[PDB]
RNA sequence: UGCUGUAAACUGAACCAACGGGAGUUCCGGAGUCUUGUUUCGAGACAUCUGCCAGAUGGGGAGUUUGG
RNA sequence: AAUUACCGAAUCUUUGAACGCAAACGGCGCAUGGGAGAAGCUCGUGUCAUCCCCGUGCAUGCCAUAUUCUCAGUGUCGA
RNA sequence: AGACCUGAGUGUGGCAGGACUACCCGCCGAACUUAAGCAUAUUACUCAGCGGAGGAAAAGAAAACAACCGUGAUUCUCUCAGUGAGCGGCGAGCGAAGAGGGAACGAACUCGUUGCCGAAUCGGGUCUUACAAGGCCUUGAGUUGUGGCAC
RNA sequence: CACGAGUUGUUCGGAAACUGAGCACAACGUUAUAUCGUUUUGUUAGGAAAGUGAAGG
């Protein structure tokens, strides 16, 4: 017989994901020193929907640790997270709804 | 050496020698009062040709299929001492190109085909 | 001389010492290049001995080849025709590891000529031979009577071609008489010999 | 219609200017060529490039000579450009020259003074 | 339907002329010749067509410079 | 159309180049063979394809 | 002095040495690995040091082994 | 036990040393010192690891047959 | 000699292993040496910016080398 | 500061990649066909595929035959021999070696190791008509060993 | 069918000089065999891939 359709697709030539129109990966901070000894603050920009996904996304902006320069992140945005927010991420975190911290 | 201030490391500037220039490998000799007779090759003499003699003060030539119109230009006044205020450039359908050099104004085309011998 | 007690010490591969040396020598092999150049050999009595020199015009490489069987190349591990020649996994080159490897250094640097190897180290994974070349274009090689043959075009990819110490070995050219009759001067040639049809002129 | 031999015995300068006046003539002869034109006229255009040929052949011999001479000197020996050096072939300029091969070891030597081969006659 | 029809339906090219050996064979899509095998350092040979091995081998050209090495050799390259 | 590179042109302008009959004083000329040009091209018959 | 491997080895197989020095660097260790045990075979003193490069140094070369 | 800030709950700014001390113009502090050395974290002589042998299963696939 | 034959001296367009970078482009560079330039400048000359033309070098890898080139390492020492 | 070891950058001098591939050397490697079916076997250590040289290539100087009154590197020819060898669903089929008559033949040498020496060696400048197997000079390489002489 | 002619650009279309779905040179790895693989989800490669502003004396 011929080749199943389920193994055809291991192959993944027309069978790969339609990504142009997304906007990458989302993804948390990088865990680095100012995350393992305090915290950092952030503001949230803006709040976008990405296609092939059912959540928001959440464009946050930091301070770079190390040089004058600002640096945007992308999240998953949970419920109740609105543009012009105030964001923590650390261990010196408050408990509110969007701040990073430890388990 | 002492102290890095980066999170990776890099090559270090160092001395460069300058290349040196070696002994020509060519061994022709070539002539720098010949290269106008090959940009030119002769004149042209159909009845365009002499419309625009005797109308628009204009010479047509086959010239080297390679030659561009500064060099057809600065060729043309070596050849025959005329200036040209344009050089209008084609590429025939058999393959030689064409110009229609138009002179100025202080020179009669017509004086300078009899010159030629057209 | 130094020399024998290098050759007794190098017979000992299997002591505490030696099994010491040759743990940390694999661990920082295994964590170079495949093919690597070196400024003296491993072993100095091993590749004088097998004729190197400490002159201008001869080099020292070290490879690397990937130990195991062969695998048949065949989509899917599929093959056709006759039972007999149905196996993928459990047939063996015809050739051996220290030939491949002085095979991979000739085919990477062509200007230089490949003299010999000898084995060095071993592991789970590697295998690891170091190879002498000569460059053919060095006034010192072209003027010594005693290393200028190489310098001939006829020896130009002795390893391509099984000339070398290793390709002899698997050739069958360690044995000669009774023990070697159908392949010398090859099986090729014994063939030759044995099959071709012969018609006297006035049989 | 210009003869070898009073080229042979001309300066480069003078060479130039018969180059040029060669030139200058054959382009005149083009426009003959392109405007009707009599057998007579149209017969004198190989002559003139043949010895344009000619010019050029005698100007070219001379320069390669003097570039030679000038490198042949031991100093500059080692800078020749290689388009002045002899071509043979890939391989013979490759190969073991007569003095390198031929070489023998002091023994090889030694063994072939104490035992030359013999000339014999048997009776 | 897929006989006179659908031979007005072919437009485009794909091959084109190739420049190592000069035939309409260069594929315009892959940027691979089917002929020589351009870009490839070496050209396309096979041993199951002799016929095509000895329509491009030497000799069915010009031999430009074997002519007269050809000669030095004979002659034992002979100098003044 | 318009677009064509100018190697292809320069193809094309050998061909047209080429496409002539044969003079008259070649069949004069003695031990001659040949009549026709027997390469000769239309273009409607034969396509050159470049 | 006596420098090299193998006059230094011939030196110690006979009795001529009085006194050996060692490197202690040297980068196949097994050139001289069993250099000790022979000097202690043999009742030669003989000693470690620092560096082959400043036993060449001593000596007038880039570095020596022994 | 390495430490300078939880305005934020509806979006400010922040770099390319001030200053102090020494023997014009450099060097120290500001900006703690050290290194039996591992970039850091997690596992760890197990195995998510390498190769070679052995046994099961295996129309997913190959070859062949299906008397008179 | 527009005769023939042979050969030692030469010439040898664009490509191609093709190798400065590209290529359904007769395209575009960096270094260096030249040429032409009634722009301007100067006393018909000389000189010349921008633009234009020509020669030479410039791929990757490997070997040897530097009157002894410039460096890097919490590798081993020693000031 | 410096030295050694291990690595980089640039300058200077070189070399490889392609073509040809009848014969020759190395690997990889079928099926049709025969067996009056077919699977071991045969076709065949063949065709096709991937590498590499020359004017020939490869082989070659005994860890060889023999069992004699003994031969004596390699290659090739006749013969040994379609074999009272042997292999084989012991079927179809396959299948050599020693000896003997010859061709060729000035056919033989070199490292490593051992012993005695220990830079006497190599590269680079320069001078002898000379990019000398010569002299003079050079730390450049080399003592982690280049070179010489012998049982 | 024969002979002779015809295509003119500072600004129009392309290139010089953008990025896209994508390709695959180097580097590295694999293979008896490179004519194989990775090479844009910021993005080569166990990975030293930057060659010139301001300068001053
Ligand atoms: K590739
Ligand atoms: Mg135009
Ligand atoms: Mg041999
Ligand atoms: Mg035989
Ligand atoms: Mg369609
Ligand atoms: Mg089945
Ligand atoms: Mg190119
Ligand atoms: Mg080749
Ligand atoms: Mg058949
Ligand atoms: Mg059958
Ligand atoms: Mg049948
Ligand atoms: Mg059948
Ligand atoms: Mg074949
Ligand atoms: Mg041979
Ligand atoms: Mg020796
Ligand atoms: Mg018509
Ligand atoms: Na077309
Ligand atoms: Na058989
Ligand atoms: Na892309
Ligand atoms: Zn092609």
């Amino acid at each position: 017989g011929k080749t199943v359709l389920s193994c055809r697709k291991g192959n993944g030539s027309v069978y790969q994901v339609h990504g142009h129109k997304r906007l990458g990966p989302a993804k948390l901070r990088i865990l680095d020193y100012a995350e393992r000894h305090g915290y950092m603050r952030g503001v949230v920009k803006s709040i976008e929907h990405e296609a092939g996904r059912g959540a928001a996304l959440a464009r946050v902006e930091f301070r770079h640790p190390y040089k004058f320069r600002r640096v945007k992140e992308l999240m998953v945005a949970p419920e109740g997270m609105f543009t012009g927010q105030s964001v923590f991420c650390g261990q010196k975190a408050p408990l509110a709804i969007g701040n990073v911290l430890p388990l | 050496r002492k102290s890095y201030t980066r999170p990776q490391f890099r090559r270090p500037h160092t001395y460069r020698k300058p290349a040196m220039a070696k002994p020509s490998n060519r061994v022709t000799v070539e002539s720098k009062d010949i290269a106008a007779f090959n940009v030119i090759r002769y004149p042209l003499t159909t009845d365009k040709a002499m419309k625009k003699i005797e109308e628009n003060n204009t010479l047509t030539f086959i010239v080297d299929s390679r030659a561009n119109k500064t060099e057809i230009k600065k060729a043309m006044r070596k050849l025959y001492q005329v200036k040209a205020v344009k050089v209008n450039t084609l590429i025939r359908p058999d393959g030689l190109k064409k110009a229609y050099i138009r002179l100025s104004a202080a020179h009669d085309a017509l004086d300078t085909a009899n010159k030629i011998g057209l | 001389g130094a020399f024998m007690y290098l050759n007794e010490l190098w017979k000992k591969k299997s002591s505490d010492v030696m099994r010491f040396i040759q743990r940390i020598r694999s661990w920082e092999f295994r964590h170079q290049h495949t093919v690597v150049r070196l400024r003296r050999p491993t072993r100095p009595e091993k590749a004088r001995m097998l004729g190197y020199k400490t002159k201008q015009g001869f080099c020292v490489f070290r490879v690397r080849v990937r130990r195991g069987g062969r695998k048949r190349p065949v989509h899917k591990g599929i093959t056709y025709g006759k039972p007999k020649t149905s196996g993928v996994l459990g047939m063996k080159l015809n050739k051996n590891n220290q030939a491949v490897a002085e095979q991979r250094l000739g085919k990477r640097f062509g200007n230089l000529r490949v003299l010999n190897s000898y084995w060095v180290n071993m592991d789970s994974t590697f295998k690891w031979y170091e190879v002498i070349a000569v460059d053919p274009m060095c006034k010192t090689i072209r003027r010594d009577p005693r290393i200028n043959w190489i310098v001939n075009s006829v020896h130009k990819h002795r390893e391509q071609r099984g000339l070398t110490s290793a390709g002899r070995k698997h050739r069958g050219l360690r044995h000669k008489g009774h023990k070697a009759s159908k392949l010398r001067p090859s099986y090729r040639a014994a063939w030759r010999r044995n099959n071709r049809i012969v018609f006297l002129r006035k049989r | 219609h210009m003869k070898i031999k009073d080229l042979r015995e001309k300066s480069k300068d003078d060479l130039l200017k018969t180059l040029t006046e060669y030139k200058k003539e054959l382009s005149q002869l083009r426009v003959v060529q392109q405007t009707g034109g009599a057998e007579t006229r149209l017969g004198r255009i190989r002559p003139i490039r043949k010895s344009i040929a000619r010019i050029l052949t005698v100007l070219n011999q001379n320069e390669r000579s003097n570039l030679k001479m000038f490198y042949a000197d031991r100093k500059l020996r080692c800078k020749t450009p290689k388009v002045l050096r002899t071509k043979l072939t890939h391989r013979r300029r490759l190969a073991l020259k007569e003095n390198e091969k031929n070489r023998k070891t002091s023994r090889q030597m030694r063994q072939a003074h104490k035992f030359p081969k013999r000339v014999y006659a048997v009776k | 339907t897929k006989g006179t029809t659908s031979m007005g339906q072919r437009h485009g090219r794909t091959h084109i002329l190739c420049r190592r050996c000069g035939r309409n064979s260069y594929h315009v899509q892959w940027e691979r010749c089917a002929a020589c095998a351009y870009p490839r350092a070496s050209r396309r040979r096979y041993n199951w067509s002799v016929k095509a091995i000895k329509r491009r081998r030497t000799g069915t050209g010009r031999c430009r410079y074997l002519k007269v090495v050809n000669r030095r050799i004979a002659n034992h390259f002979k100098t003044p | 159309g318009r677009f064509k590179p100018l190697a292809v042109k320069k193809k094309y302008a050998k061909k047209m180049n080429q496409n002539k009959p044969v003079p008259y004083w070649i069949r004069l000329r003695t031990g001659n063979r040949i009549k026709w040009n027997e390469k000769r091209r239309h273009w409607r018959r034969t396509k050159l394809n470049y | 002095v006596v420098t090299g491997l193998q006059e230094v080895t011939r030196a110690i197989e006979k009795k001529q040495a009085r006194m050996v020095v060692i490197a202690n660097n040297v980068d196949p260790v097994e050139l001289v690995l069993w250099m000790p045990n022979l000097c202690r075979a043999n009742k030669i003193p003989y000693a470690i040091v620092k560096d082959m490069a400043r036993l060449g140094d001593a000596i007038g070369r880039k570095t020596a082994t022994c």
